[PDB]
C-alpha cells in the first residue's frame, strides 16, 4: 500500500480506480457542518491536490 | 474505473476556526470507491488525517496513471498527544526550517511542537513587555523571533493540525534571562 | 563570578514571572504552558547567605527540594491564575511538591522510567513519556528500530492508571543540531515514533514497517523534506 | 598601509595540463610584510595550498573592512597520500554532490579522492567494453548511472584543484551487482549437492573470468589517469567457494589443498599481473596481506580493521616491518557516528606511533577518511562529512605536534563558520553560532 | 587557519584589501605564467570565493 502510520483498520481490495488531475475534486459533503468559507479546510484542499498529483 | 471526486464530510460541529487541545478528536473514516470516494470525520482535525492518508493511497502505476486501489479505513489515534521537542537556544533555527519540520509532522501525524524556545546559551525570545531579554540574551539581533516570527509559527502549525505548546524552561537553564534582568539570577559567591 | 539558578528569595523575581507568563498567554494560544524545572543545581542557592536565610525564615533546614517545591507552585498558580494548564519535567515530580490536578509530568529519565511511570499514574497525574526516544543521542545503525520497538504501556498499574498515559515526544536538543543537520537526523528516525503513537499496541511487524518506512521516507524526500535513508538502496 | 596584489611565484615547472601525483611536491612560502606580498611555491600544486592558507587569512573588523596580517609561513604536508572515500555504491550521488564534495576537501588540502564507484547492491559505472554491467546492476539504467562523460568530468574537476582521483572496482568480494550483466563471473553457492540461487564472490577458477577483468581494468585503466588503482579485496568470504564443488576440484589440481587463502592469492596475483601490464600500480585492503598472498614489492597496503587480526597500531608496524607502504584508515571511519564530538577521536590519532626505524616509519604515506555510504546520500552526505573529516585533514597534513585539542576546538569552529560562509552544509562542534547561519 | 601550517610566523601589524581592485598575478620569473590552466582558473574562484 504505503501507509505511514499505519491505520487502525485497513480494508483494501485488488479492484483499480484512476484519478484525473485537471478534473479532480476535493469539495464539502452537502451535509456537512463546515463549507467553502473554513479556510482552513480550503486551505488543505488546495495543498494536498498538490501533493496527491504535482 | 474512476474516481471524480473526493467529499470531505464534517458530522459534529467544525471546530474549523480555533486552536487545536489535547482533546481534539481527529478520529476519520475514508472510503475508496466509484464514481466518488468520500471522506467524513466528526470534527475538521480527522479530516486532516484523512487528507495525509489519502494522499499516501494515490500512486502512478508502470504508465504514469494516477491510481487508487478502492478500499475502506477507519482510524484514530491511540495516543492523543504525539510531540516533537526542537530546541532553537542551543543553536538558533531559521524559522523556514521550523516551518518545513510542521510540514513533516504533518506527513507523520505529529500533533503537538514542543518548543523549548530559550536556554542558558541564548534568550531567542522577543518578549514585548520585556524587550532587553532578547536584545542582551540572544546570540545577536538577527538571531531573534520576533512576534509576528512567532504568530506566523502558531498559525503555521494550526492549518495542520499541530499544537504549539513552547517552554520557558525555569528555575534552571536560565543563565540567559540574567544578560537582560538585573538580580533575577542568584549570584554564586565563594 | 558566576551566576546560579534563579533568585526564588525575592519578590522581584515573581513580579517579574507574572508579567512576563500573562504575555506568554496571549501570545501561544494553547492550554498548557512547560514550564521545565530540570536538572536544577542547589550548588550556588547553597552558598549564597541570603537565601540561607530564607531557608530559616521558613524552616526548610537545608533541604533545597523544598525550595525548589516552592518555587515551582509560586509559578504553577501564576499559571492557573491566568486560565493555563501546565507541564514540567519529572524532577518536579521527584522533589516531592504539590501540583494542581491536571499538571501533567514529562519523564525524560532512563533510570527506571517505566518505574517513574508508575508513581506518576499512581499518583492521579496525567504524563508524557519522552525518556527512549532521545533523537539527540544519535549512533551508527538503523537506531529507528530501538524506538519502534519502545511499548509505553509496559509498566505496573491498573487499567485506571493507563488512561493517564496520553502520549509522548521525540526530542531533538540542539547542542549538536541545528539548521544544517535538523531535516536528516529528525526524519526518519522520528517517523518510528510517529507510528507507535498513533498505530494499534499490535503494530510491530519489523520486516513491514521497514517496508513501508522506506517508501514513506521517499515520499518524504518527494516532498522535499530531506529525510535520511534506513539502509542502501534509493527512490524514484 | 594597504594591498593591492598577490605575486604567485612557481619554481619548478610542469605546465598545469598534467595531472597530480603521489611524489608533486605541495611546498609553499607565505610572505606579507611591508616591502612585500609574496606566495612562492615549488610546483603549482604547492600554489593552490597557498592560495587556500592565504583565503583563510583574511578578515574584517566589526565597521566591515577587509584586512590581512603580516604574516611569514612556510608549510608542506606532513603525508603525501591525504584523501578521502565515497562510497556511491550503497547510496547514488549526483554529480554535483560528488564536485561540491572536491571544493571541500580543497579547502581541507585533501589530495586524494577515493572513489568507492561500485559495490554489493548497485554497479553505477557505466562500462562500454561491457555496457551489460551498468545496465542490470545499476538501481535505475538512467538516473542513477556514471557516463564515461560524468566519470571525465570528476577526474578533470578533481585535477583542477591538486586532487588525484582513485578509482575502486572492489574484487573478488563486495561483486553482487557484476552478477547479472556478465554471467557466470560469480561463484554459485551450494546446499549439499545442489546449487542454492545464491551468489558468492568471483569465481576464480574459470578463464571466462580472467579474460572479462583483463579487458575490463583495459578500459578501468584507460579512464583514469592517476598512476595507482585501488583493487580492494576486503571482506572476501570463502564460505561459498569451499561449498562448490567445480571450484574444489580446481583446488586439486593446482595443488591448493584447503587453504582459500592461496586460491584468492591466485586471483589477486593475477589481476595485478593484469593491472600491471597497463603500467598502473595499485592500492589493496589490508586482507590481501593478512592472507598472505603472494603480492608485489610496490603495493600499499591501506589498513582498515580495528582489532582483529592485529590491533591496527600493530598492522601499521607488521606492514611496514615486511617492507610494503601503508594507508591508515581504521580509526577515521567517519561513516560510524556517535553522539557528541568525535572529532577529537579522529583529531587524537598519531599514526606513526608503533615500534618502527626512522625509514620504516617512513612507509607510511598517509591516509583517508572513510565514508561508507549504506546509511548516507544525497540527504545526509554534507553535514555528516564536514566538519569531522576535517580533523584527519588536520592531522595528515599538520606537524605531529601540532595535537592542543582546545586550541584545535578554536580554530576548525572559525574554519565552520568559514565553510558557512562558502555555502558548505557543515554541522556544528558544539553549542553557539554562527553570525551568517546556514540557511537554503 | 585550516589545517594548521608547518611553520607559521603571525603578528598583529596588519594591512588594507580592496575586494575588487585586487589582483594576483604570476612574477616574470615564476615557471608557471598564464597559460596555466590549474591558476588561471584557481585566480578566478578564490576571488569570487573571497569578494564575490
Ligand atoms: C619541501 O619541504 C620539505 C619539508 O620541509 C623539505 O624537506 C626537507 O629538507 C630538509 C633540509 O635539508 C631535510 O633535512 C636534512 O635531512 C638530512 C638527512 O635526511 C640531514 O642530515 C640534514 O642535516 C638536513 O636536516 C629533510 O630531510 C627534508 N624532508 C622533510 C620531510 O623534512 C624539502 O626540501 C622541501 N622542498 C624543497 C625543494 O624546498
Ligand atoms: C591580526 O591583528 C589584529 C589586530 O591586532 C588582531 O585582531 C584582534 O584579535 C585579538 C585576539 O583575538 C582581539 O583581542 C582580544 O581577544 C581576546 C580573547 O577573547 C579578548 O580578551 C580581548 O578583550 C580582545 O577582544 C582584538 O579584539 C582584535 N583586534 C584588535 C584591535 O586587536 C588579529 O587577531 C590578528 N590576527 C591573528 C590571527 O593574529
Ligand atoms: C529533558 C532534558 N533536559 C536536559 C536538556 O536541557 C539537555 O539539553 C539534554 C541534552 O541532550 O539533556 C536533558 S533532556
Ligand atoms: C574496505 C571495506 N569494505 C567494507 C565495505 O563494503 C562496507 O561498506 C564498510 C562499512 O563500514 O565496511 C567495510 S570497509
Amino acid at each position: 500500500p504505503a501507509l505511514w502510520p499505519l491505520p487502525l483498520s485497513v480494508k483494501m481490495t485488488p479492484n483499480l480506480l484512476h484519478l484525473a488531475p485537471e478534473n479532480f475534486y476535493i469539495s464539502h459533503s452537502p451535509n456537512s457542518t463546515a463549507g467553502p468559507s473554513c479556510t482552513l479546510l480550503e486551505e488543505a484542499f488546495r495543498r494536498y491536490h498538490g501533493y496527491i498529483f504535482g | 474505473t474512476q474516481v471524480q471526486q473526493l467529499l470531505v464530510s464534517i458530522t459534529l460541529q467544525s471546530e474549523c476556526d480555533a486552536f487545536p487541545n489535547i482533546s481534539s478528536d481527529e478520529s476519520y473514516t475514508l472510503l475508496v470507491k466509484e464514481p466518488v470516494a468520500v471522506l467524513k470525520a466528526n470534527r475538521v482535525w480527522g479530516a486532516l488525517r484523512g487528507l495525509e492518508t489519502f494522499s499516501q493511497l494515490v500512486y502512478q502505476d508502470s504508465y504514469g496513471t494516477f491510481t487508487i486501489n478502492e478500499s475502506t479505513i477507519i482510524d484514530s489515534p491511540r495516543f492523543s498527544h504525539r510531540g516533537i521537542l526542537i530546541d532553537t537556544s542551543r543553536h538558533y533555527l531559521p524559522v523556514k526550517i521550523i516551518l518545513k519540520t510542521l510540514d513533516a509532522m504533518a506527513f507523520n501525524k505529529f500533533n503537538v511542537l514542543h518548543w523549548h524556545i530559550v536556554d542558558d546559551q541564548s534568550f531567542p525570545y522577543q518578549s514585548i513587555t520585556f524587550p532587553e531579554l532578547s536584545n542582551k540574551g540572544s546570540y545577536s539581533l538577527s538571531h531573534v523571533y520576533t512576534p509576528n516570527d512567532v504568530r506566523m509559527v502558531i498559525e503555521y502549525a494550526r492549518l495542520r493540525g499541530i499544537r504549539v505548546l513552547p517552554e520557558f524552561d525555569t528555575p534552571g537553564h536560565t543563565l540567559s534571562w540574567g544578560k537582560g534582568q538585573k538580580d533575577l539570577l542568584t549570584p554564586c559567591y565563594s | 563570578d558566576s551566576f546560579g539558578p534563579i533568585n526564588p528569595t525575592l519578590n522581584t523575581t515573581y513580579s517579574f514571572l507574572t508579567t512576563f507568563f500573562k504575555e506568554i498567554s496571549e501570545v501561544f494560544p494553547d492550554q498548557f504552558i512547560h514550564l521545565g524545572g530540570d536538572e536544577v543545581e542547589f550548588k550556588c542557592w547553597e552558598s549564597n547567605p541570603k537565601i540561607q536565610d530564607f531557608m530559616r525564615q521558613k524552616g526548610f533546614g537545608t533541604d533545597f527540594k523544598k525550595l525548589e517545591s516552592f518555587y515551582i507552585q509560586k509559578v504553577l498558580d501564576i499559571i492557573a491564575t491566568i486560565n493555563k494548564g501546565s507541564i514540567v519535567w519529572q524532577e518536579v515530580f521527584d522533589d516531592k511538591a504539590k501540583l494542581a490536578p491536571g499538571t501533567i509530568v514529562e519523564v525524560w529519565k532512563d533510570s527506571a522510567y517505566p518505574e517513574e511511570l508508575s508513581r506518576v499514574t499512581a499518583s492521579g497525574f496525567p504524563v508524557i513519556l519522552s525518556a527512549p526516544w532521545y533523537l539527540d543521542l544519535i549512533s551508527y545503525g538503523q537506531d529507528w528500530r530501538k524506538y519502534y520497538k519502545v511499548e509505553p504501556l509496559d509498566f505496573g498499574g491498573t487499567q485506571k492508571q493507563k488512561q493517564l498515559f496520553i502520549g509522548g515526544e521525540a526530542c531533538l536538543w540542539g547542542e549538536y543540531v541545528d539548521a544544517t543537520n535538523l531535516t536528516p537526523r529528525l526524519w526518519p528516525r522520528a517517523s518510528a515514533v510517529g507510528e507507535r503513537l498513533w498505530s494499534s499496541k499490535d503494530v510491530r511487524d519489523m520486516d513491514d514497517a521497514y517496508d513501508r518506512l522506506t517508501r514513506h521516507r521517499c515520499r518524504m524526500v518527494e516532498r522535499g523534506i530531506a529525510a535520511q535513508p534506513l539502509y542502501a538502496g534509493y527512490c524514484n | 598601509t594597504l594591498e593591492k596584489n598577490v605575486l604567485v611565484v612557481s619554481v619548478v615547472t610542469p605546465g598545469c595540463n598534467q595531472l597530480p601525483t603521489l611524489e608533486s611536491v605541495e611546498n609553499y612560502t607565505l610572505t606579507i610584510n611591508d616591502d612585500q606580498c609574496l606566495l612562492l611555491s615549488e610546483t603549482v600544486w604547492g600554489a593552490l595550498r597557498g592560495l587556500e592558507t592565504f583565503s583563510q587569512l583574511v578578515w574584517k573588523s566589526a565597521e566591515g573592512t577587509f584586512f590581512i596580517n603580516k604574516t611569514e609561513i612556510e608549510d608542506f604536508p606532513r603525508f603525501p597520500h591525504r584523501g578521502l572515500l565515497l562510497d556511491t555504491s550503497r547510496h547514488y550521488l549526483p554529480l554535483s554532490s560528488i564536485l561540491d564534495t572536491l571544493d571541500v576537501m580543497a579547502y581541507n588540502k585533501l589530495n586524494v579522492f577515493h572513489w568507492h564507484l561500485v559495490d554489493d547492491p548497485s554497479f553505477p559505472y557505466e562500462s562500454f567494453t561491457f555496457p551489460e554491467l551498468m545496465r542490470k546492476g545499476s538501481y535505475n539504467p538512467v538516473t542513477h548511472i556514471y557516463t564515461a562523460q560524468d566519470v571525465k568530468e570528476v577526474i578533470e574537476y578533481a585535477r583542477l584543484r591538486g586532487i588525484r582521483v582513485l578509482a575502486e572496482f572492489d574484487t573478488p568480494g563486495h561483486t553482487l551487482s557484476w552478477g547479472p550483466g556478465i554471467p557466470g563471473l560469480l561463484t554459485p553457492c551450494y546446499s549439499g549437492s545442489e546449487p542454492s540461487g545464491t551468489f558468492g564472490p568471483v569465481n576464480p577458477s574459470l578463464n571466462n573470468t580472467y579474460e572479462f577483468m583483463s579487458t575490463f581494468f583495459l578500459e578501468v585503466s584507460s579512464v583514469f589517469p592517476d598512476f595507482y588503482l585501488h583493487l580492494g579485496g576486503d571482506e572476501v568470504d570463502f564460505t561459498c567457494w569451499k561449498s562448490n564443488p567445480e571450484i574444489q576440484d580446481f583446488m586439486r589440481k593446482k595443488g591448493f589443498g584447503e587453504d582459500f587463502k592461496q586460491l584468492e592469492s591466485f586471483y589477486i596475483q593475477t589481476l595485478l599481473d593484469i593491472v600491471s601490464s597497463y603500467g598502473k600500480g595499485y592500492v589493496v585492503w589490508q586482507e590481501v596481506f593478512d592472507n598472505k598472498v603472494k603480492i608485489q614489492p610496490d603495493t600499499i597496503i591501506q589498513v582498515w580493521r580495528e582489532d582483529i587480526p592485529v590491533n591496527y597500531m600493530k598492522e601499521l608496524e607488521l606492514v611496514t616491518k615486511a617492507g610494503f607502504r601503508a594507508l591508515l584508515s581504521a580509526p577515521w571511519y567517519l561513516n560510524r557516528i556517535s553522539y557528541g564530538p568525535d572529532w577529537k577521536d579522529f583529531y587524537v590519532v598519531e599514526p606513526l606511533a608503533f615500534e618502527g626505524t626512522p625509514e620504516q616509519k617512513a612507509l607510511v604515506i598517509g591516509g583517508e577518511a572513510c565514508m561508507w555510504g549504506e546509511y548516507v546520500d544525497n540527504t545526509n552526505l554534507v553535514p555528516r562529512l564536514w566538519p569531522r573529516a576535517g580533523a584527519v585533514a588536520e592531522r595528515l597534513w599538520s606537524n605531529k605536534l601540532t595535537s592542543d585539542l582546545t586550541f584545535a576546538y578554536e580554530r576548525l569552529s572559525h574554519f565552520r563558520c568559514e565553510l558557512l560562509r562558502r555555502g558548505v552544509q557543515a554541522q556544528p562542534l558544539n553549542v553557539g553560532f554562527c553570525e551568517q547561519e546556514f540557511e537554503q | 587557519l585550516w589545517p594548521w601550517p608547518q611553520n607559521f610566523q603571525t603578528s598583529d601589524q596588519r594591512y588594507v584589501l580592496y575586494p575588487n581592485n585586487f589582483q594576483f598575478q604570476y612574477d616574470v620569473s615564476s615557471a608557471a605564467q598564464p597559460g596555466c590552466s590549474v591558476l588561471d582558473e584557481a585566480f578566478q574562484r578564490y576571488r569570487d570565493l573571497l569578494f564575490g
